[PDB]
This record gives C-alpha cells, sequence and structure tokens, in this order.
C-alpha cells in the first residue's frame, strides 16, 4: 500500500479554494486534475516505478551529435546544450566515448572568445551562461585535453570586464545584471582557480540585498523570490564562504514551503505551478542549507534525510515527468526537452542521496536500478569531477600572480 | 521591407543588391557536436549576418538584416548587440525603435533580450512616459510575468514614479488576491515610500491582510505577507495577535495558521516570557500535528523545528 501519492488519505491534499475562484486557483486545480489521473492510472485492473534509462540514453546520444531545425531557437545556447546532455549522460552513468569527448573539446574551443569566456556558438560574443556551461562540460570530460582548452588569463579579464561598482556582474558586455551572473562568475572562478582578493568585493552584500521579505531571493533587489535565483544566490555565497550574510532561517522556511502537498514536486515561486526542473533548483537548496546550519553547530539536523519529502519528489519525477519516447518534462502533457531532462534528473539524484560528515543514507523508490550517480549541489556536476578539477587548477597560480 | 512570411520572399543569396558580398558559412569544424540542421531561410540569413558582422558594415541593409536574424532567433544576444551599434552609427530614430521593440515583446514576452533592449532605449531617450502603460498591457495577459515586473520596478525606482503604484497594486489584488507578484509589489511600494513604522500604516496593512486571510484562509501569499511585515519587529511585541489568531482557528484554520502560531510561541520563548515550559509545549503539540497530520509533506521540516525548540528551551 506503499506509495505516498496513492494512499487514500492523500486525497485530502487537494486544493481548497475556500469557494473563491481566481485565475491562480483555476490553474492549480487543472494541474491537480491531470496529476490525479496519472496516479489513479498506476493503480488499475499494481505496478512498479522504473526510470526509462535506455530510452533517455538514445534521446541524449542522438542529440549530442545532431538536431532538427526545431532547435534553431537554441543556436545561441550550444555550450549550454552540451552541458545539459553530458550532465544527464554522467548521471545515468554513461561513459562518454573518447572521440565524442574530443569533438566536444574542439567545439568548445571554437566557441571560446579571443578576449575570454565562451559564446553560444562559434564566433558569437561571450556570455556568462554558455561560459559556465562550457567550463562545467570540460570538467565532466575531466581530461587534460579539456582542462587545457580554458584560457585562464582571458577568463579573468573577461570577468573583471563584467564586475560592477556595487558588487554585481553583467551577464555579457552591455548586458543586464542579475544574481545568475554572480553565481556564474563564482562557479567558473572557483573551479579554475582564478579568484583574486578583490574580484568578489561587494558581491556577497549585493546578493543579500536580493533576499526579500519572503525568505527566498529574487533576481535583483525588490523582486519576488524565485527558485532559480535563490539557488544561484545561496550557491554563490557557499562558494565565497559567506552563507552567514543571509538569513538562513527565513530561506529555509521559504524553500520547504515550495514543495507541493499534492503533486510532490516543487514550484518556483509561491502560488504558481509544479515544474520538474525545480526538482533541482529548489530541492538542491536543502543540501546547501544542511551544510551551512551544520558549520554553525545546529544540533537539530537530521543524519538520514534532507528537509523535504524525498519520497514524494521521487514519485513526482518518475510517474509524471518521464516521456515514453525518452527524455523528461516540466509536467504531464508538456513536451520534452534537454533542459528538463538534465534538471529532473539532477533533482532525482539529490532526492536519492544523503551525505553529511560521515553519514550516507540512500532512498531509492521503485526498482533499485533507478539509482543515479550523485551530483555536487553547488556545481551540479559529479563530486569527483569537482574535486579532480579544483585539484588540477590549484597546481597553477592565480593569474596576475604568483 | 520584405517580410519573412511573404509569398514573394527571396533568399539573400538571390538578391541582387547583396551581390558584392560573399556570405560567411559557420565554422563548426570537421565533426561537430550539438549540430543544428538549420532550415534554408535561417542558414541563409545567418550566413549574411556573419558577413556583415565580420566586415563591420554599419549600413542600412545591415540594419534591415538584423531584423530578420532576430525574427528567426530572438535570443541571439550577438545580433542585438550589433543592432544597437547600428542605431548609434546610423543615428536611427529611437522612437521608431520603441515601436519595433513593443511589437516584439508582445509577441515573445518571456525573452530576456527583448526587455533588456527596451530598457536601453529608455536610458537613451530618458523617457519613461509609455513604460507603465505598456507594462500594464503585458501584465493584463500574464499577471505573473517576471520580466515585466522587473521592468516596472526598474522604471519606478529610476524615474521615481511611485504615486499611483499602490492603486495599481490594489486593483490587481482585487482581480486575483493569490498573485504573489502583486503582494511583492505592494511591499516594494510601501517599503520605499512610507515605510512600515508609521504605526497608522502598519495597522492599516495588518488590518487589511487579516481581512484577506478571512475571505481566503488557504491563500498562502497573505500569510507570508503578514509574517513578513511583523517579523521585523518580533511577534511577541504584539500581544493581541496570539489571541486574535486563536479566534480564527475554529473555522478559518489552514495549516498556515498553525505555523504562524508556532512562529509566535517561538518568539515568546526567545523573549523570556512567563510560562516557558508551558508555551514550549503548546508549540511542540503543533509541530507534531503538522509533521504527522495537517502538513506531512514537510514532515522533516517540522520534526526539525520540534528538535530545535527542545534543544534551546530546556532545563
Ligand atoms: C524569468 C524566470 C523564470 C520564469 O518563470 P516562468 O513564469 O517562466 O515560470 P515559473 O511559473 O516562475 O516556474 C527566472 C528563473 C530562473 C531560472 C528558472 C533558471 N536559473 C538559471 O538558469 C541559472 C543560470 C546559471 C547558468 C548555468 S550554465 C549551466 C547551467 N544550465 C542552466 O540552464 N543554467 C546553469
Ligand atoms: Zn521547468
Amino acid at each position: 500500500e506503499p506509495l505516498y501519492s496513492l494512499r487514500p488519505e492523500h486525497a485530502r491534499e487537494r486544493l481548497q479554494d475556500d469557494s473563491v475562484e481566481t485565475v491562480t486557483s483555476i490553474e492549480q486545480a487543472k494541474v491537480e486534475e491531470k496529476i490525479q489521473e496519472v496516479f489513479s492510472s498506476y493503480k488499475f485492473n499494481v505496478p512498479r516505478l522504473v526510470l526509462q534509462r535506455e530510452k533517455h540514453f538514445h534521446y541524449l546520444k542522438r542529440g549530442l551529435r545532431q538536431l532538427t531545425d526545431a532547435y534553431e531557437c537554441l543556436d545561441a545556447s550550444r555550450p549550454t546544450l552540451c552541458y545539459w546532455i553530458l550532465h544527464s549522460l554522467e548521471l545515468l552513468d554513461e561513459p562518454i566515448p573518447q572521440i565524442v569527448a574530443t569533438d566536444v573539446c574542439q567545439f568548445l574551443e571554437l566557441c571560446q572568445s579571443p578576449d575570454g569566456g565562451f559564446g553560444g556558438g562559434p564566433g558569437q560574443y561571450p556570455h556568462l551562461a554558455p561560459t559556465t556551461a562550457a567550463v562545467n562540460a570540460l570538467c565532466i570530460i575531466g581530461t587534460e585535453e579539456a582542462y587545457n582548452v580554458i584560457n585562464r588569463e582571458k577568463l579573468l579579464q573577461y570577468l573583471y570586464s563584467l564586475k560592477q561598482p556595487d558588487g554585481s556582474f553583467l551577464m555579457h558586455v552591455g548586458g543586464e545584471v542579475d544574481v545568475r551572473s554572480a553565481y556564474c562568475a563564482a562557479s567558473v572562478a572557483s573551479l579554475t582557480n582564478i579568484i583574486t582578493p578583490d574580484l568578489f568585493e561587494g558581491t556577497a552584500e549585493w546578493i543579500a540585498r536580493c533576499q526579500n521579505w519572503e525568505g527566498g531571493i529574487g533576481g535583483v533587489p525588490g523582486m519576488e523570490a524565485h527558485g532559480g535565483y535563490t539557488f544561484c544566490g545561496l550557491a554563490a555565497l557557499v562558494i565565497l564562504k559567506k552563507e552567514r550574510s543571509l538569513n538562513l532561517k527565513s530561506l529555509l522556511q521559504w524553500v520547504t514551503s515550495r514543495q507541493m502537498r499534492f503533486e510532490g514536486g516543487f514550484q518556483g515561486r509561491c502560488n504558481k505551478l509544479v515544474d520538474g526542473c525545480y526538482s533541482f533548483w529548489q530541492a538542491g537548496l536543502l543540501p546547501l542549507l544542511h551544510r551551512a546550519l551544520h558549520a554553525q553547530g545546529d544540533p537539530a539536523l537530521s543524519m538520514s534525510h534532507w528537509m523535504f519529502h524525498q519520497q514524494a519528489l521521487q514519485e513526482y519525477i518518475l510517474m509524471c515527468c518521464q516521456c515514453p519516447a525518452g527524455g523528461l518534462l516540466d509536467k504531464p502533457g508538456k513536451s520534452r526537452d534537454f533542459y528538463h531532462t538534465c534538471y529532473c534528473l539532477s533533482g532525482l539524484s539529490i532526492a536519492q542521496h544523503f551525505g553529511s560528515g560521515a553519514m550516507l543514507h540512500d532512498v531509492v523508490m521503485g526498482v533499485p536500478e533507478n539509482v543515479l550517480q550523485p551530483t555536487h549541489p553547488v556545481y551540479n556536476i559529479g563530486p569527483d569531477k569537482v574535486i579532480q578539477a579544483t585539484t588540477h587548477f590549484l597546481q597553477k597560480p592565480v593569474p596576475g600572480f604568483e | 521591407f520584405l517580410s519573412l512570411d511573404s509569398p514573394t520572399y527571396v533568399l539573400y543569396r538571390d538578391r541582387a543588391e547583396w551581390a558584392d558580398i560573399d556570405p560567411v558559412p559557420q565554422n563548426d569544424g570537421p565533426s561537430p557536436v550539438v549540430q543544428i540542421i538549420y532550415s534554408e531561410k535561417f542558414r541563409d540569413v545567418y550566413d549574411y549576418f556573419r558577413a556583415v558582422l565580420q566586415r563591420d558594415e554599419r549600413s542600412e541593409r545591415a540594419f534591415k538584416l538584423t531584423r530578420d536574424a532576430i525574427e528567426l532567433n530572438a535570443a541571439n544576444y550577438t545580433v542585438w548587440h550589433f543592432r544597437r551599434v547600428l542605431l548609434r552609427s546610423l543615428q536611427k530614430d529611437l522612437q521608431e525603435e520603441m515601436n519595433y521593440i513593443i511589437a516584439i515583446i508582445e509577441e515573445q514576452p518571456k525573452n530576456y533580450q527583448v526587455w533588456h533592449h527596451r530598457r536601453v532605449l529608455v536610458e537613451w531617450l530618458k523617457d519613461p512616459s509609455q513604460e507603465l502603460e505598456f507594462i500594464a498591457d503585458i501584465l493584463n495577459q500574464d499577471a505573473k510575468n517576471y520580466h515585466a515586473w522587473q521592468h516596472r520596478q526598474w522604471v519606478i525606482q529610476e524615474f521615481r514614479l511611485w504615486d499611483n503604484e499602490l492603486q495599481y497594486v490594489d486593483q490587481l489584488l482585487k482581480e486575483d488576491v493569490r498573485n504573489n507578484s502583486v503582494w511583492n509589489q505592494r511591499h516594494f511600494v510601501i517599503s520605499n515610500t512610507t515605510g512600515y513604522s508609521d504605526r497608522a500604516v502598519l495597522e492599516r496593512e495588518v488590518q487589511y491582510t487579516l481581512e484577506m486571510i478571512k475571505l481566503v484562509p488557504h491563500n498562502e501569499s497573505a500569510w507570508n505577507y503578514l509574517k513578513g511585515i511583523l517579523q521585523d519587529r518580533g511577534l511577541s511585541r504584539y500581544p493581541n495577535l496570539l489571541n486574535q489568531l486563536l479566534d480564527l482557528q475554529p473555522s478559518h484554520s489552514s495549516p498556515y495558521l498553525i505555523a504562524f502560531l508556532v512562529d509566535i510561541y517561538e518568539d515568546m520563548l526567545e523573549n523570556q516570557c512567563d510560562n516557558k515550559e508551558d508555551i514550549l509545549n503548546k508549540a511542540l503539540e503543533l509541530c507534531e500535528i503538522l509533521a504527522k497530520e495537517k502538513d506531512t509533506i514537510r514532515k522533516e521540516y517540522w520534526r526539525y523545528i520540534g528538535r530545535s525548540l527542545q534543544s534551546k528551551h530546556s532545563r
């Protein structure tokens, strides 16, 4: 009787509108309507939960190499596609062949701008989003060929070129500012060992001005809290080792409230809709918080589980987010894509794997072949790859230095 | 000029007025990854785009071309960059450009690059006159569009246009009291105008939020706002509050009510009040109710709050 979303008491988690209908309530009721079908189907005239690995693999394999014109609108996000596909192959535990690794490398090299960073495609101008994605990808490959693609001197200049007086960073030259760009600078700067004393001056204070009355963080000061900006906020501070800047208690109250009592998934902001990729952006905050309350002695932390219903998140991802053709979705009756394939999987991995000091405790719903490789919650690549790269770049000096 | 959906559309490589220029094919190298098999229109346009970008041709035909390249892929930030270089070079009529960017936003309201472009025009013109009304039309179609709200906050802060914003907030709250973007905007206006220390203001606000909570006990947005105004100062500073909530409970009792009460007891224990070991129990009784019946999705969060109170408020 052992599946949380199919228990009879679970019918009570349905929306109560208090007889006052609004757009928000009508839409929430429609999703809960669909999700109910999916659940009452799995029970019909018992069966298990399987992660369709072979199907997801074929989809990924093929995409890494070639794409129809439906994908024209991702023509300035190619390194980002690389990262989405390699991360999902890495999670599903799929060795990358060497001629594929090699092709990825030479490609990212053509995306690299002569003044530093990577652009969305060969000969495009550089931008922080494809820059983090390219670096992450090179790390997933984890070889010396890949590590040497990155021009660390030019990376650091590029980053100085984006840094603002008030602590923030532009996404690209003449571009806009938001918390994503700080995360990106922190992620790339710290894996490649290029942090100088002043690079992040003002940055952690800028980030905290972004934490708002709700507990979460918004894209820039004043803005509503959102899972994507919050994760980047927290994670960038964990990198800078300034988690203390934020009010971690209100941040915790906020994220835990973003798990949906019926669906099991996460919404990205309050009173909006469940969405598969928030399985990483929201639920990956719990590991970050766990390690932060712990480095302040919190003695009330658990040592089996993160502070969300891991079981119920897994049930959402496995029953509602899988495409029978391969790949994963926002929610039922959407169509798949590589971004959701990547982040639904990253979130399933996180809901599977607890680790804290010397504690480890896994929780794998459905068949045991469902287990994924663990992901590092700051960088969202594998913990080994993170170690291997940091170690390797630590051998060279920060530039403008020795 | 010659729109991409016109029956008469002609690839650039067949246009006479482009005959002097050799197109520049993309360099994906010998054996590419994430290779996109672009349509014929798309690849033709971008082949010419690369030729002008590379020559740095600051020309009228280069300008009309960027429009096409954007229509095919509005997220190519490199193309938007080049278009702004041409508005400076060719000294184009920036008001014409405002009309262009309005149409595109209506067509693709969730694209970053289109809003960034609009803002740069406004910085250039120093002219906010159309902004609030334009934003209001988009918000009429998607009341939660994050980028629209972001642009609204930027326009208001920048050109100090605070005077009608609260009435706007109030109109929208009436339309959908669950729109958390509006509750956030309410707070944005108030905190930058009057502040929340004017006790007259902090009263009207708290009064109002309870009035909404009464109509819709299960609307989380209001509960988060109530908490977020009072939490600054400390909830035990407001003794009437505990009892006023306890009065809502037999009828209007969401799981948010229960959790607020826990927040109040939490603040009382923290301020050394009377009945320490009594109140520490009424709290733990709710933690267990929530974790174990009324809010189990957060079972782990509440078991942790329970174990925090004990570990802090004992001997
Ligand atoms: C405008 C917005 C959400 C829009 O919400 P919406 O209304 O469309 O949907 P919702 O109702 O809010 O769920 C902001 C939210 C931001 C995110 C969902 C995503 N956060 C990021 O993309 C982080 C950027 C860091 C760049 C790196 S590169 C490798 C990796 N891959 C990736 O996609 N991003 C990262
Ligand atoms: Zn999504």
